[PDB]
């Protein structure tokens, strides 16, 4: 595998309406990853998800976070961006 | 519009090219040496009772003919439009469900038909609510599907052309209604991308054709999609800037004027 | 910025959307699926789906719509108010 | 590391013998590159499951280079089936929807019954008298 | 939406808003956990193991037996971990540098006051009546003519304020300034003039990094905002590096030639590179000498770190690694194409699908797909254990996943896959009653098929497998014309659903039956046509009568049949049944229609025009003008009333009915 | 950022809220539990915190009676500082120089005089 | 026409000469689509064009921008400024895997636990081998009150 | 210790939609935030469950089929800060300090923050810090002023000194 989706495919979806069948052919059925934010500078953590550990060497955090669905994907980029010097904040809700 | 393309059948306005002469011949009525239709008002006349009728008679008219006149000043002259909801259909059928020909006249009543609609246009909302003058929005929202409902149940109508009766007007009222509701889109919904696809799809259609083969030819000249771009893109530039004026006439309706 | 707004003074349309209906039936699909109370007597079916359309004609399904106006306020609705 | 063999169809040579029945990701070949109980790697090369059949034979010379140099040769033979791309001399790019056997289909009346049949369609459009001709 | 290790902890929250900020010296050293001493890393150590400032520290693992401690486990699950690489060596940055530069004269150095005035507090004004990210447009205007200072800033004199003072003019104090710059190739020129004395033009004359962030960071806090700027997010101190993050290999690419070898990319090298251009200028520091050669090899960081971002940044510098040849960017990538962006973001391939070539079949349902076993044996299609499956769901696992109606895969509380296949193959392993099971496809369940170039909204639209043999996809012919393709071995593509709540969508709002009118003209897209349509011409002919004989035969198809036998339409010697008569009996009850073609009169005259009555015809003769995507067509009637089924199936009978008549009629040409 | 002592200082939040008493809280602790006994199998493990504060709590019975803390509150009214409030009911004893020694936030805030006739009501109660 | 006649007449200019493209001959209409097309452009007061790329416009941050292509600049300038992205977008959103407000996606779901609650229908003891004791919730006790104190 | 209100989300599953949600929701939350403990609020002790109890929401989730219901309760916590004097319960002597304890917080009195009139007595009967007759065994509650306090981990650990006047042996 495996196949291909098109640019013009999605296009196509968008047409129908179909939020949710577009959203698990983009980011479950090809890139499912997960990974978890800080909430005041929005950036990976060092997460372990196990042992609950989460904890931030910058903004000093260990009790206020939040989980993020992005592709990895998405993933690279945002760090690929970090080599550039520019953060990508993933602000969430309130979490702000 | 405020309706689901998809949902559309394009209808016919039997109310506009018509000649005044015949329009009076269709919808109009009166005492004047006439009194035809109680011939039809089988089964029970009255008979015309006391005023009230002869003056709803007169009344439907004053709207049926504000109709007449606007349009036009406002459509050239074509007739044919896409309307929601096949009225010219839902009479027939309609007319097979319950038959009835005109052996038997109808059990209706001229002061019936027109509060059947006024209750069933009223009920064809779209844009809610009221909310005073939100309601406006709607009363034209819907303005042309009306002058429709106003020429093809208006009274002299269902009583000369197709009779009904209680039950069939009834029932008919009633798909018109249902079947509007279940022509209103979204929300949603996504009406560009939608939207913007079929308008893709037509211009490859024309390509084609405008260049096939096609000579060879002259004046006028323009070309379909390789134009596309140019309006488009806006650009200076659009090879065929053609450009036509009209005049009065005169001048002019001759020529060695013109 | 929500707002919240009367459930007693709705504006939006009292029928049921297009979209609605398929975002209903593919909810409580997942509910069912993940083994759920059921709230119609079970007809003997199999497939979580068509268990919910069961659930959808007679109006007796749990759920209900927060439909966000532009404003940022929004409207709740009963799968049982709707049409 | 390699698993999902078999090797059990290699020869004490390390190589296949035609015309063993070879399917699916079998292997063919094996190889080794040194690096307790070490080292043997493999840079052998397996069979795509997509192909099969048997091995028609095996070639083994030597390279220079200055080493050992195998080609190995497996036919595998092709019916037709439901899907097969067939066309005139005419640009009648057809493909098989389906394969009466003898009885349903028009024996007649010569009596002989049509190797294969295109549909009338195909014609007026693509205006292609030649193929008629022919 | 799936499982990812039930991590739990940190509830969820889906991204709301998406912050855009300028990384921060200060910033990347402490997000960074690492240090970065061995330039020349690569775990040249003279062993196998690592360190120190490359592999390990930590960084993210890069294969299976490996912990890196801080998270995991790996490959995946475990994010890159970021990581500072000091500097001590003033930077420049291509990119970022652009801006910067164009600049120059929105402080003046060294003071470092915004040029303006008050001022002048028009221009000042002007430049502020205008949303920021744009003001920018005024600054450069003002530098252009600007290049001197004046007394010292607008301190009162007289002094007063109430409400004062002004007590002003102007723009501070100082002197500037007053020496403008151009863009040479990778170098900083500008001339300094007055005059009448002694100056400088176009020829020479540079500057330098150190210098201008130190200007920068001079910068009054009240001033980094009167600029596009933010003293939060993004702060022209932070144009230059000094910390250069280092993203872990997660965003990298490695290899082994396995077993002697194991190179890596690209690539990457490069950043070992310009660590050993670093390590040989900071040793230095305390030199002193030559001292003037070692900015000759500080030039060299000046293109490396630049080479890494804009291999090619229209300056002619080469960037060759191998064979003369550019050096991978990081610009490359993102902006390919051949790359993300439109590849890796926008068009992405996708998995649980499958395509193959079409081919004709008259017998199913519009609404249906024939799906090949080899195919059906291998998709799905999770499936959470419902207490309404656990015995039927069992029977499929029981069965195994060779035989169609079985499973592959067990999913469990923990997360772990009980692969069917060689793994399990056994162990009764009852199942649980809230675990999901992976099974093969069946029966419509819904399933999504498309044409590449999909242009119509109904390029995808969704049919119901089941799942013939042969390896194509048997599909229904009134359902071409919407994929504008015929059969000449055309591959097209299905997607699978997983999730229950998608298979909802794709069955409600978009499917073939629901998708016989596209908006675009309200008009039909699909009806009868080819064979079954040539078909119906003859065949509706009032020439043509049915003997008794069948009828019956063709009243096998309808495919929902009364039961009852149409009263017959002649019983003279023989018993006939007209052509119409049996066809009309495939259109539902109660659709009207006038046609009304051309010449047409109270007569007949001739089969001319069309006209049908509760559901049955009784005048003029089917042909493309009613059962084809016709404006007011017979097909657009019923769908429409009553919609779609039995609108649906329409198709069935009528491309069941007459192919059944054809077959025994024969036409050719 | 703000780690002090004061002088009442720290938390905004935190200092908006009332510190609740030490009898006080038992006793609401205690009826706490009775509401949730109602309709109870038996056990509701207490976990660790529970057993110490249930200690505490009775090793600090400033009131162990459904009344006193009612006696106490009547005694009380004047807000004041939330804190200090609860802090002067927490420890008891007795003169004024040693109210200020262990609340010098109290430094003009409040007189002597008052300060003695409380104490002296205290002991009593 | 938009310097010389209104700004509504031109909207009207452009629905004309797009008929003009695409329906001689024969060719699939819908004054709706067609409707659509022409108020976009029209809807800002200048004429915006629509290249390959998307309307040359900017007000709704970069993440989205990136989508239309090409990227790069973009991030390089927006970076530079700290631009919010309301993420309102439809391929900026897209592009994080939070889900879409595509028509279905559009709106939220909830629970009507009234219709639980209330439900059709449908006591007070505690002895029956529990140990403790109950009595549906009326054996002397209050509450509140205390608390307020 | 404090009355406040504090929030908590609880996370559903369809399983226990029923038809009595409400007890549930109330169950989950009582065992998930209650023996808890957190820097910026403290110790959990119990939540006023009854009447201070609202269960707002839920909005149910896409890809999970779990709802989320956003609850507003009152609880009892035991926040500690820099500056405040508490009566404490005296655990173990060493001559390392005091391994005092109040409510379920753990305070630590450094011997270096002792007077010096409390010499360690490790021969006595019972290791403890004598003066000066008064005697602080591993049974006196004692008063001290917290000095600086800690959060690790949701949990929090502060040092007490006895140096100001009124401190001391209770």
């Amino acid at each position: 595998g495996g196949l291909r989706f098109g640019e013009m495919e999605r296009d196509c979806q968008i047409s129908h309406g179909c939020s949710s069948v577009l959203r698990e052919r983009l980011f479950d059925c090809s890139d499912a990853y997960r990974v978890i934010v800080c909430d005041i500078c929005g950036l990976i953590a060092i997460a372990s998800y196990k042992k609950d550990s989460y904890e931030c060497r910058s903004c000093q955090n260990r009790t206020r976070f939040s989980q993020v669905y992005l592709p990895y994907a998405a993933k690279l980029l945002f760090q690929e961006l970090m080599s550039m010097n520019i953060a990508p904040r993933l602000f969430t809700k309130n979490h702000k | 519009d405020g309706l689901d393309a998809t949902l559309v059948e394009y209808q016919v306005f039997d109310s506009l090219r018509l000649s005044t002469k015949q329009f009076e011949k269709k919808y109009r009525i009166d005492l004047m040496e006439d009194r035809s239709l109680s011939l039809y008002m089988e089964n029970s006349i009255e008979n015309d009772s006391s005023v009230q009728d002869l003056l709803d008679e007169e009344y439907t008219q004053l709207v049926a003919d504000r109709e007449l006149l606007c349009k036009f000043i406002f459509p050239k002259g074509d007739a044919r439009w896409p309307l929601p909801v096949n009225v010219q259909r839902i009479i027939q059928n309609a007319l097979q469900i319950f038959h009835l020909e005109a052996k038997k006249p109808t059990d209706l009543l001229p002061s019936d038909i027109i509060n059947g609609l006024n209750e069933l246009i009223a009920k064809l909302t779209i844009f809610r609510g009221s909310d005073r003058i939100t309601r406006d929005v709607q009363n034209n929202a819907t303005l042309l599907f009306q002058i429709l409902l106003r020429s093809k149940f208006a009274v002299k109508r269902v009583i000369m052309e197709y009779r009904l009766n209680k039950v069939a007007f009834e029932w008919i009222m009633g798909e018109v209604e249902a079947r509007f509701q279940q022509a209103v889109v979204s929300p949603g919904e996504m009406v560009g991308t939608l939207a913007a696809q079929s308008i893709g799809e037509p211009a490859t259609q024309m390509t084609l054709n405008t260049f096939h083969y096609a000579g060879v030819s002259s004046k006028n000249v323009t070309l379909g999609v390789p134009r596309l771009k140019e309006i488009l893109n806006v650009a200076k530039n659009i090879k065929t800037p053609s450009l036509t004026i009209y005049l009065m006439p005169w001048i002019a309706a001759n020529m060695d004027l013109a | 910025s929500g707002k919240a707004v009367a459930k007693e003074d709705r504006t939006t349309t009292p029928y049921m959307t297009k979209y609605e209906r398929a975002r209903i039936l593919g909810t409580r699909a997942l509910q069912i699926s993940m083994n759920a109370p059921v709230l119609v007597d079970l007809e003997g079916e199999t497939d979580p789906l068509q268990i919910a359309m069961k659930e959808l004609a007679q109006k007796k399904i749990p759920l209900l719509v927060r439909r966000y106006l532009p404003d940022g306020s929004y409207e709740d609705w009963s799968v049982a108010e709707l049409i | 590391r390699m698993k999902h063999g078999t090797y059990d169809k290699l020869e004490d040579d390390g190589l296949i013998a035609p015309g063993t029945r070879v399917s699916g990701e079998d292997i063919i070949i094996g190889k080794t590159a040194p690096i307790q109980l070490h080292a043997k790697r493999d840079v052998s090369t397996p069979l795509r499951s997509t192909e099969s059949g048997i091995v028609d034979q095996v070639m083994v010379t030597t390279n220079q280079e200055g080493l050992k140099f195998v080609k190995v040769r497996m036919r595998s033979t092709r019916i037709p089936q439901i899907g097969d791309k067939f066309a005139s001399r005419h640009g009648q790019k057809g493909t098989i929807g389906m394969t009466y056997r003898h009885e349903d289909m028009p024996f007649s009346a010569q009596g002989i019954v049509p190797d294969i049949i295109i549909n009338p369609h195909a014609i007026p459009s693509r205006m292609t008298v030649a193929h008629l001709v022919e | 939406s799936g499982i990812q290790f039930s991590p739990s902890s940190v509830p969820l929250r889906r991204v709301e808003e998406v912050q855009f900020g300028i990384l921060s010296p200060e910033e990347i050293r402490s997000m960074s956990v690492a240090k970065i001493e061995f330039p020349e890393t690569m775990d040249e150590s003279g062993q196998r193991p690592r360190v120190g400032g490359l592999l390990d520290p930590r960084l993210g693992t890069i294969d299976r037996q490996f912990k890196c401690q801080t998270c995991g486990e790996t490959m995946a699950d475990c994010p890159g971990h970021f990581g500072h690489i000091e500097l001590a060596k003033p930077v420049f940055h291509i990119g970022f540098l652009s801006k910067i530069k164009k600049i120059l004269e929105c402080v003046c150095w060294n003071c470092g006051k915004l040029k303006i005035d008050s001022s002048n507090p028009k221009f000042n004004d002007t430049q502020r009546y205008r949303d920021p990210k744009n003001r920018l447009n005024a600054v450069w205007n003002v530098c252009k003519t600007k290049m001197v200072c004046d007394t010292g800033l607008s301190a009162g004199s007289d002094n007063f304020d109430l409400s004062n003072p002004s007590a002003n003019m102007g723009h501070g104090g100082c002197g500037a300034a007053q020496p403008t710059i151009r863009k040479d190739g990778l170098r900083l020129w500008g001339s300094w003039k007055r005059g009448k004395d002694e100056s400088d033009l176009p020829e020479k004359r540079l500057l330098s990094p150190l210098e201008v962030h130190t200007i920068f960071t001079h910068i009054s806090s009240e001033d980094l905002a009167h600029l596009g700027l933010n003293e939060q997010y993004a702060r022209p101190d932070w144009m230059i590096i000094t910390v250069l993050p280092v993203p872990p290999p997660s965003v990298r690419p490695s290899i082994s030639v396995d077993g002697t070898s194991r190179g890596e990319d690209d690539l990457t090298h490069k950043l070992s590179d310009i660590i050993k251009a670093n390590a040989n200028v900071r040793r230095c520091e305390q030199e002193g000498a030559p001292a003037h050669i070692v900015s000759e090899y500080e030039q060299l960081l000046q293109f490396h770190v630049a080479t890494y971002m804009d291999n090619e940044i229209a300056g002619q510098p080469q960037a060759l690694q191998k064979s003369g040849r550019p050096l991978k960017s990081i610009r490359a990538r993102l902006k390919g194409k051949e790359g993300r962006l439109r590849g890796n973001l926008m068009g992405k391939r996708v998995d649980f699908s499958a395509r193959t070539v079409i081919t004709g079949d008259p017998n199913l349902s519009l609404d249906e797909l024939g799906v090949p076993r080899s195919i059906a044996k291998t998709l799905t299609y999770p499936e959470t254990v419902t207490p309404y499956n656990i015995y039927q769901l069992q029977e499929l696992v029981r069965n195994g996943p060779d035989e169609h109606p079985g499973a592959k895969y067990i999913i469990r509380d923990t997360g772990e896959r009980i692969d069917l296949r060689y793994h399990k193959r056994a162990g009764d392993i009852p199942l649980r009653y809230g675990w999901r099971v992976e099974r093969h496809i069946r029966d419509g369940d819904v399933v999504i098929f498309n044409r590449q170039p999909s242009l119509h909204k109904m390029s995808m639209m969704g049919h119901r497998i089941r799942v013939m043999p042969y390896s194509t996809f048997r599909l229904n012919l009134s359902v071409t014309s919407p994929y504008n393709a015929d059969f000449d071995g055309d591959e097209m593509n299905m997607h699978v659903p997983q999730s229950e709540e998608t298979r909802a969508e794709i069955q409600e709002i978009t499917m073939v039956p629901k998708q016989i009118v596209s908006p675009q003209s309200n008009k039909p897209v699909m009806g009868i046509v080819q064979d079954t349509l040539a078909g119906v011409r003859k065949f509706s002919l009032r020439d043509n009568f049915l003997t008794r004989n069948a009828v019956m035969n063709i009243m096998l198809w309808v495919p929902d049949w009364d039961g009852i036998l149409p009263p017959p339409v002649i019983l003279k010697p023989k018993v006939l049944w007209t052509g119409k008569q049996i066809l009309s009996l495939i259109i539902p009850k109660g659709i009207n229609l006038i046609r009304d073609d051309d010449k047409q009169s109270l007569s007949n005259p001739t089969d001319s025009g069309m006209l049908i009555e509760n559901g049955e015809i009784i005048y003029g003769v089917v042909d493309k003008k009613t059962v084809g995507a016709s404006q007011g067509g017979l097909v657009h009637t019923i769908w429409k009333e009553k919609g779609p089924e039995i609108c649906k199936g329409f198709f069935n009978g009528i491309q069941r009915v007459v192919n059944y008549w054809l077959l025994h009629n024969g036409f050719s040409i | 950022f703000e780690e002090d002592a004061a002088q009442l200082k720290l938390g905004p939040e935190f200092e908006n809220e009332d510190m609740l008493t030490v009898s006080e809280a038992k006793i609401l602790i205690e009826t706490v539990l009775a509401q949730r006994a109602r309709e109870t199998n038996g056990e509701i493990p207490m976990t660790d915190v529970m057993k110490k504060t249930v200690a505490y709590f009775n090793v600090f019975a400033r009131f162990k009676t459904a009344e006193a803390t009612y006696a106490c509150e009547r005694i009380l009214g004047n807000r004041f500082h939330k804190f200090e409030r609860a802090q002067l009911g927490t420890l008891c004893c007795e003169d004024a120089e040693e109210a200020r020694t262990l609340i010098p936030s109290l430094a003009n805030k409040i007189d002597d005089q008052n300060l003695q006739g409380i104490l002296d009501e205290l002991s009593t109660l | 026409i938009l310097q010389i006649l209104g700004i509504e007449a031109t909207r009207s200019a452009l629905l004309k000469e797009l008929r003009n493209v695409i329906e001689f001959d024969g060719s699939y209409v819908n004054y709706r689509h067609l409707a659509l097309l022409c108020d976009v452009m029209t809807s800002r007061g200048h004429l915006m064009a629509i290249t390959r790329h998307g309307i040359n416009r900017a007000e709704t941050g970069a993440l989205m921008r990136c989508s239309f292509e090409e990227t790069v600049e973009i991030l390089m300038d927006a970076a530079a400024s700290g631009e919010k992205d309301d993420c309102k977008g439809i391929s900026e959103n897209i592009m994080l895997g939070q889900l879409a407000p595509m028509g279905t996606g559009a709106f939220d779901i909830y629970l009507d636990q009234d219709m639980l609650m209330n439900y059709s229908l449908g006591a007070g003891s505690g002895m029956g081998t529990s140990q403790l004791p109950e009595g549906a919730g009326t054996p002397y006790e209050r509450s509140p009150m205390v608390d307020s104190g | 210790f404090f009355l406040k209100e504090l929030s908590l989300t609880i996370s559903l599953h369809p399983s226990y939609f029923g038809p009595r949600m409400q007890d549930y929701l109330k169950a989950k939350l009582l065992a998930d935030v209650e023996g808890t403990c957190s820097g910026q609020y403290g110790y959990i002790i119990c939540v006023l469950d009854s009447n201070t109890i609202d269960i707002d929401k839920g909005r149910v989730v896409p890809g999970q089929g779990f709802a989320e219901f956003e609850v507003k309760y009152r609880a009892v916590l035991w926040r500690p800060f820099r500056g405040e004097v508490v009566d404490a319960i005296v655990t173990t002597v060493n001559k390392m300090g005091f391994f005092a304890n109040i409510g379920p917080l753990n305070v630590f009195v450094s011997s270096h923050l002792v007077p010096p009139d409390m010499k360690f007595d490790p021969t006595a009967n019972p290791p403890n810090y004598s003066g000066e007759d008064q005697v602080i065994e591993k049974g006196s509650n004692v008063r001290l002023k917290i000095v600086g306090t800690r959060t690790d981990a949701t949990e929090i650990f502060a040092i007490a000194t006895m140096k100001e006047d009124y401190l001391g042996v209770l």
